[PDB]
């Protein structure tokens, strides 16, 4: 037996990534 | 069992 | 037995990428 | 026996990418 | 087993 | 077993 | 003035997405 | 005045994603 | 005035995802 | 200026 | 100005 | 100026 009860309550830009610059590289080859 | 939740504003 | 509640509520651009650069590479080759 | 609830409520643009540039490469050869 | 929810604004 | 919440602003 | 000069020479199956499972998501929604 | 000169020389299955499980994931909402 | 040289050379699946389980999320919501 | 470049397998 | 390169195997 | 290199294997 496993219950669970929840109220996730988010006011603004929470967990954004608003205006960010993001670069990734998951494997791969770049030869510049 | 019973249960619940509200949420107001 | 498996019970769930939930009430999620988000108010703003919660978890955006507004305005946001995002450049993403998962292998592949770039000769630049 | 497995119970679920939900009340997901979203308001403005949450997760969206409104503006943004995204440039993905998954595999792939580019000779520039 | 009763539940329930709500929600107002 | 009984449990609920609220929220109110 | 610029110069360039390239002999660029792939081999096997570089940068290929063989056999692989891939799923993207740019946007949008899903009520699964 | 630029100059340039590359060789590049690539055997085996550099760079590729041969048989990976890849799932990404750029804004979007998925309610599962 | 600006020079360049290289001799690039790669042998086996080198930068390679072969195999990999990847999992990526930039951004977005999920409600699992 | 000369160049040039070759490659034999 | 002179530049060149090889490659044998 | 002048140069090259090699590569051989």
């Amino acid at each position: 037996e496993v219950h669970h009860q929840k109220l996730v309550f988010f006011a603004e830009d929470v967990g954004s990534n608003k205006g960010a610059i993001i670069g990734l590289m998951v494997g791969g080859v770049v030869i510049a | 069992e019973v249960h619940h939740q509200k949420l107001v504003f």
